[PDB]
RNA sequence: UAUGCCAGCUGGUGGAUUGCUCGGCUCAGGCGCUGAUGAAGGACGUGCCAAGCUGCGAUAAGCUGUGGGGAGCCGCACGGAGGCGAAGAACCACAGAUUUCCGAAUGAGAAUCUCUAACAAUUGCUUCGCGCAAUGAGGAACCCCGAGAACUGAAACAUCUCAGUAUCGGGAGGAACAGAAAACGCAACGUGAUGUCGUUAGUAACCGCGAGUGAACGCGAUACAGCCCAAACCGAAGCCCUCACGGGCAAUGUGGUGUCAGGGCUACCUCUCAUCAGCCGACCGUCUUCACGAAGUCUCUUGGAAUAGAGCGUGAUACAGGGUGACAACCCCGUACUGAAGACCAGUACGCUGUGCGGUAGUGCCAGAGUAGCGGGGGUUGGAUAUCCCUCGCGAAUAACGCAGGCAUCGACUGCGAAGGCUAAACACAACCUGAGACCGAUAGUGAACAAGUAGUGUGAACGAACGCUGCAAAGUACCCUCAGAAGGGAGGCGAAAUAGAGCAUGAAAUCAGUUGGCGAUCGAGCGACAGGGCAUACAAGGUCCCUUGACGAAUGA
RNA sequence: UGUAUGGCAAGUCUAACCGGAGUAUCCGGGGAGGCACAGGGAAACCGACAUGGCCGCAGGGCUUGCCCGAGGGCCGCCGU
């Protein structure tokens, strides 16, 4: 298919071919495994003391004085699992594998599938995304590269109709729950996804709800997050060339 | 750190030169154009104006700054005890404006004068 | 839901009485414990077989049949073509840390082949001069007398 | 239950077709679609070329895989085809998708199930 | 209707629940030795008033210097009195001063004190004098060398297994150990120091051939680095202490040469950039700390308070996180960007000085003995005839020789030179620093969020808790009455709220006081389920229900 | 050792590790090695049906009982 091209004012500045990858059939169940893998491989092992619990002499006084056989030590239960300070019994454990193992294959296929769900634009409307675009994913002029000003790029997204996602991304939800003693207390929409070719766009990074990646390492999240497909993306013209041979 | 509970506790457990950062408020429109910055630490000299409590309003001279609790008392923004005595209600400096500085100070003086530094 | 997602409130957990599930003796007894005896049923019976010769006196052969070789010939235009001609040595996959190379005989030769191998087997010769083609050994494979 | 949105929606056309005209074939293909993937069609070359015949639709209810040689003129449809079944089978056949297979045939006339 | 039963209401009791996190738990990166120059640890001191903690040491919450920092300060800890600070204090970094007693504890003794100069004790050097030095003890675990169980498994049990584990003795370091082949043995025209990681593989091997046990060569990686003696031939040409003088060592050999690309000697060719000794000496990177650092505190409404709702506006290489009277990019700290310092990498790399690499021919000059090897007895190992080690006995050759290649001997072949030595880097741990979290969230998570190894128990070894939350601001309740009264009570005052009033957010159940409804002093006990009646009921969140008659009308049926 | 789902398929998967980077995630390398692709025999050693026959489910075909009949079933035959 055909593809328009956009420069820094937002007027059309012709056309080039949209690459095959693009007509990928869309896999919701790939992306999601793909996802589900990436999300999971940067979690930390973790895990009770291994000995919480057990550093006491605790003995039961066994049959006798009335009372149940559990591991007393001055008079105080100790040790075992139904005991007040005594061990977890089936504690998380540091040696388990949080790891979730993905063929390259089959992740190959999913970041294909992921780029080819931002080609149709019911899809990305049905994602959440809003904007007022017929034509998708937004194809940008390499020019996108030397932008150094956000405000620079607030100007060419509200040329492009495609400014109200990150508006939609603009409202930070304080999350229920004890997250908040953790450090994640706050979250907010996912919007635009900027990829680029030679460096991740600085100058758009800081837009509410943006990410910005490159052609070269754009992966199934940030094409597709949360397992999601059809992220409203906007590709630098050399990243749409570059995104086809992966 | 990104960590809520190392925040709070770096705040806390701040040494005396660094809690000087903490008894910071933000300085008039004039005063932004005259030294260019945004806020200066209050001192126990300067005039401020009242932004956000019950006394949201109200101007008078700094009678106070202390460093360990980071609070300050301002002239006029009291309390009524039970025996009658006006004792102050002690203010936040995030919740005050600088009218006017106690410039008495050559160091001070020299330290808001600056370009590569601020006070 | 699972299986162990429907247990809480079962109290056994599918183990029958509660009597059941205790130590080893549930087991009839720790890991193949009584294999002569209680449990002897469908166990490898008792005793030695055999001998085994030292590994460094031991030869791997690779081994390909001419079926694969030969439906293969067409998409094989990286070796020769004569009046087919294909030097086995350069098919078969672990040529490498095998001790010498071997042509058997399953399946059939449709073409005329040509085959440079080590070794091959009475029916690997018959297949190929059956169907007009030569079996040429190599000067490792003189060890054949 | 299959995980597959294009398998599903696959099983939902062969169904519509067996229903709608005539075939008793989509249907067929659709129920043993619808059982575990261990039970599905693994087909190689060699096993097509020796059961079928030109002018008669090749159906494998599974996926067609590339051992072995196809010489004759034969259409094969599938849920899926290797890269090597797909070539070899285009150089003497034609290689169609199932999805197709009911667009140009929804009466699943004159056609063979190989397994 | 008393005693009393059930449910509820008001008030307690209790401290669950919800919310909150100054603590934990785990992962990751960085970094890593201390001590006779007396450590670590402990004791006793030390403040204006000082019990605990922290700090400090008779100069005692401190003294000096440089830098930073800054108008405040006098720790935890908000008191009273008083004091310090522009002579620039506090505070932070680096450096220094002081640094009681016991403690390896070292003059001798001793429950932290005492008695009349002290490296006690063991050592090396030695001016043979404690003159010059060394050792001792500590440290979270990691590391190396020795000693070495049992429960357990085998459904008993002895070999075997648990296991060279627990535990014990000795010892080093920041890492240890290992290490430049008498190797390997995909047997080769092949590999080429050593650790380690992945694999080889639960393969070979062991084993009441039961249960169990269990490598290696190689390969892919990480990191890479190779050398010094003894002897031959030289023979005092040498080394140590001292400013010097001078002394000490050394023919029982200091020093030169040399070290399997064997070397030496003799005769020659050429040449060095090898090696060894030594000088200089980083970039970058990483970890930590620091400087700088954009934009609203505008309108209205509610509120005790606006970070809320509605409206208007702004920054962003900064929309990480925290604070602030409620939800904050723009109020404060920070965050991006840029820059700075220290530490580690590293006294390494590079560079340099000096030295001199190597080759030919000849020469049986040299080349590590209780060894190699054999035997008796044991341990250990996957090591089976073929692991590694200990112990008793025996015991060789001399490169023209010797060892190895998984049974012995002999021959061939291939590999390699033991019985002397050193060696960077890649790997272990987590004390210490920093960071992180689908971890826990105060009966959890550490035993320990609190006085925590605290209170407390035991002669002792050792054992060992519980206790988090007023409020936006102490505004932490003046005055009056009562009372034996700083008690308590009443009234009163503050605040949005005192049912937020001090172990003070919320405030469950068990349960208690008072009280409401129902039952109740002639009557029977799984306390109810389902039906149906009495009596009782503010609203809200349910709105149906009764009777005449009429319509329909299954089975059944006068 | 089964099973359900998914990728790839006569193949399939990388391990340690390396580079990149948005720096534990993630992108690209890495096939060492594992399992499968032939078995039988203690070993030496030898080395197989890309189909020859008959039934016949599903499905297809026809002129509506008659044909083709994957899979499956019964045999042949082949390796040791
Ligand atoms: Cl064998
Ligand atoms: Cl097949
Ligand atoms: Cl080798
Ligand atoms: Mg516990
Ligand atoms: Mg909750
Ligand atoms: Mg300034
Ligand atoms: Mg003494
Ligand atoms: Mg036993
Ligand atoms: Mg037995
Ligand atoms: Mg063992
Ligand atoms: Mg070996
Ligand atoms: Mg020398
Ligand atoms: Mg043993
Ligand atoms: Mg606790
Ligand atoms: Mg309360
Ligand atoms: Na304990
Ligand atoms: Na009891
Ligand atoms: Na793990
Ligand atoms: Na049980
Ligand atoms: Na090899
Ligand atoms: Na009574
Ligand atoms: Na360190
Ligand atoms: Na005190
Ligand atoms: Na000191
Ligand atoms: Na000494
Ligand atoms: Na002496
Ligand atoms: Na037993
Ligand atoms: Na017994
Ligand atoms: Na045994
Ligand atoms: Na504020
Ligand atoms: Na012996
Ligand atoms: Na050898
Ligand atoms: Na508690
Ligand atoms: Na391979
Ligand atoms: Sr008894
Ligand atoms: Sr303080
Ligand atoms: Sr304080
Ligand atoms: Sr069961
Ligand atoms: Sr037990
Ligand atoms: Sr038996
Ligand atoms: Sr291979
Ligand atoms: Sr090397
Ligand atoms: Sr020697
Ligand atoms: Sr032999
Ligand atoms: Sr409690
Ligand atoms: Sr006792
Ligand atoms: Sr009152
Ligand atoms: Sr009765
Ligand atoms: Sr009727
Ligand atoms: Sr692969």
């Amino acid at each position: 298919m055909q593809a328009t091209i956009y420069d820094l004012d937002g007027n059309t500045d012709g056309e080039v071919d949209l690459p095959d990858v693009f007509e990928t059939p869309v896999r919701s169940d790939l992306i999601g495994k793909a996802v589900r893998a990436a999300q999971a491989n940067r979690k930390q092992d973790y895990g009770s003391d291994e000995y919480a619990g057990l550093r006491t002499p605790a003995e039961s006084f066994g049959s006798g004085r009335g009372q149940a056989h559990v591991p007393k030590q001055d008079g105080r239960a100790r040790r075992v699992p139904q005991a007040v300070k005594g061990r977890s019994a089936h504690p998380p454990k540091t040696e388990k594998d949080r790891s979730l193992d993905l063929n390259d294959k089959e992740r190959q296929l999913a970041v294909r599938s992921a780029l080819a769900a931002t080609a149709d634009a019911d899809l990305v409307a049905d994602r959440g995304h809003e904007f007022d675009r017929d034509e998708v994913p937004v194809v940008v002029s390499d020019d996108f590269e030397d932008l150094v000003k956000t405000q620079e790029v607030v100007s060419l997204l509200e040329a492009l109709d495609v400014h109200a996602d990150i508006d939609r991304a603009d409202e930070t939800k304080i999350k229920a729950g004890q997250g908040s003693a953790r450090g994640r207390k706050y979250r907010r929409p996912a919007s635009i996804l900027f990829v680029t070719s030679d460096e991740p766009s600085t100058a758009a990074r800081n837009l509410a709800g943006a990410d910005v990646a490159t052609a070269s390492e754009v992966n199934t999240e940030d094409l597709a997050p949360g397992g999601a497909p059809g992220r409203l993306t906007v590709f630098t013209e050399s990243a749409l060339a570059e995104v086809a041979e992966r | 750190s990104k960590q809520p509970d190392k925040q709070r506790k770096s705040q806390r457990r701040a040494p005396l030169h660094e809690r000087h950062k903490q008894v910071r408020a933000t300085l008039s429109a004039d005063l932004r154009e005259e030294y260019g910055q945004r806020n200066v630490r209050v001192n126990a000299g300067d005039t401020v104006e009242v932004l956000r409590g019950d006394f949201a309003g109200e101007e008078g001279e700094v009678i106070n700054v202390d460093l360990d609790k980071a609070v300050i008392h301002v002239e006029d923004v009291t309390l009524e005890k039970t025996d009658g005595e006006e004792v102050p209600r002690p203010l936040d400096t995030s919740n005050v404006r600088v009218t006017d500085l106690d410039l008495e100070d050559e160091k001070r003086e020299a330290r808001l004068e600056s370009e590569d530094d601020s006070a | 839901t699972s299986k162990k997602k429907r247990q809480r409130g079962s109290r056994t957990h599918g183990g029958g009485s509660h009597k059941n599930r205790r130590g080893a003796g549930h087991r009839g007894g720790r890991g193949d414990a009584g294999r002569d005896k209680h449990e002897f049923h469908n166990h490898e019976p008792l005793g030695k077989s055999g001998f085994k010769r030292p590994q460094k006196v031991q030869e791997e052969a690779a081994t390909i049949d001419v079926r694969e070789i030969d439906e293969n010939v067409t998409l094989l235009a990286a070796d020769d073509v004569a009046e087919f001609r294909v030097d086995v040595r350069d098919v078969v996959e672990e040529a490498d840390d095998a001790d010498y190379v071997k042509v058997l005989g399953a399946g059939q030769v449709r073409h005329e082949l040509t085959l440079i191998a080590d070794d091959f087997s009475e029916g690997a010769r018959e297949k190929v001069e059956g169907a007009g083609g030569s079996v040429e050994l190599t000067d490792l494979g003189e060890e054949r007398q | 239950s299959k995980t597959n949105p294009r398998l599903s929606s696959l099983i939902a056309d062969l169904k519509s077709a067996a229903r709608s005209s005539g075939g008793a074939v989509w249907g067929d293909v659709a129920e043993r679609l619808e059982k575990p993937r261990r039970t599905h069609a693994e087909v190689n070359l060699g096993r097509i070329e020796r059961y079928a015949q030109e002018d008669e639709t090749v159906v494998v209810p599974g996926k067609v895989l590339g051992s072995g040689v196809l010489q004759k003129d034969v259409t094969v449809a599938a849920v899926d085809f290797s890269g090597t079944a797909e070539t070899k089978i285009d150089q003497v056949g034609e290689a169609v998708s199932l999805e197709q297979a009911i667009e140009n045939n929804p009466e699943g006339s004159h056609v063979r199930v190989i397994r």
